[PDB]
């Protein structure tokens, strides 16, 4: 049911500064207008992220992805490392209904797509050890942070209601938890999965590394200012 | 006095001999709602249990199993539990369980076991000597043995080789006992591997059939994710206790709070990193912790040689709990003093106390 399309998907891989977004919640503890110091993987203010307007790409530490989505044509993800049936497999995909996520040894073709008229992408499923069903996660801004960390995948998540028309805006938002797994698997690569009927794609990319930040809560306990102390002598 | 000081007299004055606190009353444990019962039903109550060459496997995993239920249960024959013990196994768990059900005649039952051979034992299915985990086993005459015949269960009785621990084996090749070869049709050195069981309702004892499960628990480092539930227990307020919420350990007085909780945070500090408040699993509201109430105990005398009534000051104690009774107790800036009586004059100051009062002698 899958098969190569005739003409390339060469998005443009473009840079862009990634300003001051990337930010979220590194614990489950409430506090109420307190500057506290924490070292962590983060993604450094004003570095340049990539831009494509459907590759593989490494994992590494940590991935940042955003979407000026419009529609919702972006649809799931894919992870793995030999991405086949000889490694575990992680599946996730958003659709009409519920968010599906899937840990099996999969067979996916060359250039997979979800395709309308369900998953066909894998021309086989076995050896299925975890399987999930949970609430859809989604002009608009969406932004996600996947870590893997000792046999555990966090998944952050943040929506917003943009209307720039072509970067990131020059704000503030943090990023709260969504979604934890207690799997264990060593991702090294991803992709992208688009719901692209028989008949533009823009999204950006951005890496984690470890450094000290220091955050500020207000009195409700929200995150609302955040300093990189790996920068300019000032910030130090 | 006497004995911190050291003497057979004691000057007059103010002296401290030792500490207070209050001690623990109870203790309360917190735990959520419970969710994802295990789905032993649609296995131990199986309608149809496959063969012993062909056992069902079944893989449990990402669910809550109460051991409790099936250790009472008097429905099942034989329950050996032998890598670890069954009033434990609610407690320590693994990462995933695999289950091995399948039916056997009731003399066979023995040879279910870890150090164990036999036909059974080395032609159908192989358990190892290191297995951990439990066996359950318990008669079925009354529903697998058939008046016609129970024919439809067989066994594996004839191949060179025995079974691998955790082995199944489903191939129906034409053994051949001889050196002579047989072009699939059975012959004098050839005989079918599988042979039909003929239980009846009335065949005897150990010849009926029972039905087994083994139950094996593996911990490969994956993290656990199946076994016995956490037993909560009700809260109380208003009184120092220790408690343990959700796995958080801290003894305190819990009260009522007004603080608002962001929907996904489950306690809180101020600076320092002291917990301060916590919210319930099963609830869902932001509670406040203060350490109950200690400080230090003084002693006001006028001196050995004047008299021998003395008064007793704690610091920093809120006149409530005291222990007891004494004489007229008044509660101050600096504690509560008991001993001594309070007057609306004023004089100068002998024996200081503090926050602008002290006592003297007349009693005191
Ligand atoms: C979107 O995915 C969900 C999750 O798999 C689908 O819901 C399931 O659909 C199958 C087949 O229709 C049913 O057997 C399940 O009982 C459904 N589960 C739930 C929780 O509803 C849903 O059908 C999918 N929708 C589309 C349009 O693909
Ligand atoms: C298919 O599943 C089986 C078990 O369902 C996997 O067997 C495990 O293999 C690992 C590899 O070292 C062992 O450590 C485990 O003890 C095995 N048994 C388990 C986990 O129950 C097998 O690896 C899977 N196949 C693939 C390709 O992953
Ligand atoms: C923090 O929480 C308080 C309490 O909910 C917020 O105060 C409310 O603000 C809204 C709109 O600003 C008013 O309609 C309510 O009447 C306010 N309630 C109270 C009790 O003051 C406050 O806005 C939140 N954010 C900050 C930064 O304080
Ligand atoms: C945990 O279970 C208890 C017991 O059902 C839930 O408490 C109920 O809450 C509803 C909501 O108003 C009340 O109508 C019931 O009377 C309560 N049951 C009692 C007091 O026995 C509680 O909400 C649950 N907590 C969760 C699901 O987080
Ligand atoms: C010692 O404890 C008692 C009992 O909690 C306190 O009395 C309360 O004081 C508050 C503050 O004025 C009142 O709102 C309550 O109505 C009082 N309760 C009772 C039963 O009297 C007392 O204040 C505490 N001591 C000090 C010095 O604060
Ligand atoms: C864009 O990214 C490149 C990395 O190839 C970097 O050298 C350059 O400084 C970036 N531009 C900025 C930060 O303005
Ligand atoms: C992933 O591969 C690395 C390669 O060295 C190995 O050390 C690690 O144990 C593997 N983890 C999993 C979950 O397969
Ligand atoms: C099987 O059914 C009986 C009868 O209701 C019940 O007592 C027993 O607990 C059940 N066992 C399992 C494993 O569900
Ligand atoms: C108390 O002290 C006086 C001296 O001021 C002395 O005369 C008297 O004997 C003392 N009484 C005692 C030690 O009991
Ligand atoms: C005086 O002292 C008495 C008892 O010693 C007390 O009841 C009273 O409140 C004080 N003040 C006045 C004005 O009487």
């Amino acid at each position: 049911q899958c098969v190569n399309l005739r003409t390339r998907t060469q998005l443009p891989p473009a840079y862009t500064n990634s300003f001051t977004r990337g930010v979220y919640y590194p614990d489950k503890v409430f506090r109420s207008s307190v500057l506290h110091s924490t070292q962590d993987l983060f993604l450094p203010f004003f570095s340049n992220v990539t831009w494509f307007h459907n590759p593989v790409l490494p994992f590494n530490d940590g991935v940042y992805f955003a979407s000026t989505e419009k529609s919702n044509i972006i649809r799931g993800w894919i992870f793995g490392t030999t991405l086949d049936s000889k490694t575990q497999s992680l599946l996730i995909v958003n659709n009409a209904t519920n968010v599906v996520i899937k840990v099996c040894e999969f067979q996916f073709c060359n250039d997979p797509f979800l395709d309308v008229y369900e998953s066909g992408v894998y021309s086989s499923a076995n050896n299925c050890t975890f399987e999930y069903v949970s609430q859809p996660f989604l002009k608009n801004l969406r932004e996600f942070v996947f870590k893997n960390i000792d046999g555990y995948f966090k998944i952050y998540s943040k929506h917003t209601p943009i209307n720039l028309v072509r970067d990131l805006p020059q704000g503030f938002s943090a990023l709260e938890p969504l979604v934890d797994l207690p799997i264990g698997i060593n991702i090294t690569r991803f992709q992208t999965l688009l719901a692209l009927h028989r008949s533009a794609a823009a999204y950006y990319v951005g890496y984690l590394q470890p450094r000290t930040f220091l955050l500020k809560y207000n009195e409700n306990g929200t995150i609302t200012d955040a300093v990189d102390c790996a920068l300019d002598p000032l910030s130090e | 006095t006497k004995c911190t000081l050291k003497s057979f007299t004691v000057e007059k004055g103010i002296y401290q001999t030792s500490n207070f606190r209050v001690q623990p009353t109870e203790s309360i444990v917190r735990f959520p709602n419970i969710t994802n019962l295990c789905p032993f039903g649609e296995v131990f109550n199986a309608t149809r249990f496959a063969s012993v060459y062909a056992w069902n496997r079944k893989r449990i995993s990402n669910c809550v199993a109460d051991y409790s239920v099936l250790y009472n249960s008097a429905s099942f024959s034989t329950f050996k539990c032998y890598g670890v013990s069954p009033t434990k196994l609610n407690d320590l768990c693994f990462t995933n369980v695999y289950a091995d059900s399948f039916v056997i005649r009731g003399d066979e039952v023995r040879q279910i076991a870890p150090g164990q051979t036999g036909k059974i034992a080395d032609y159908n299915y192989k358990l190892p000597d290191d297995f951990t985990g439990c066996v359950i086993a318990w008669n079925s005459n009354n529903l697998d043995s058939k008046v016609g015949g129970n024919y439809n269960y067989r066994y594996r009785l004839f191949r060179k080789s025995n079974l691998k621990p955790f082995e199944r084996d489903i191939s129906t090749e034409i053994y051949q006992a001889g050196s002579k070869p047989c072009n699939g049709v059975e012959g004098f050195n050839c005989y079918f591997p599988l042979q039909s069981y003929g239980f009846q309702p009335t065949n005897g004892v150990g010849y009926q059939p029972y039905r087994v499960v083994v139950l094996s628990f593996e911990l490969l480092h994956a993290p656990a994710t199946v076994c016995g539930p956490k037993k909560s227990t009700n809260l109380v307020k208003n009184k120092c206790v220790n408690f343990n919420f959700n796995g958080l350990t801290g003894t305190g007085v819990l009260t009522e709070s007004n603080k608002k909780f962001l929907p996904f945070q489950q306690f809180g500090r101020d600076i320092a990193d002291t917990t301060d408040a916590v919210r319930d699993p099963q609830t869902l509201e932001i509670l406040d912790i203060t350490p109950c109430s200690f400080g230090g105990v003084s002693v006001i005398t006028p001196g050995t040689n004047t008299s021998n009534q003395v008064a007793v000051l704690y610091q920093g104690v809120n006149c409530t709990e005291v222990p007891s009774t004494g004489s007229n107790v008044f509660q101050t800036r600096a504690g509560c003093l008991i001993g001594a009586e309070h007057v609306n004059n004023s004089y100068e100051c002998d024996i200081p106390i503090g926050a602008g009062i002290c006592a003297s002698y007349q009693s005191i």
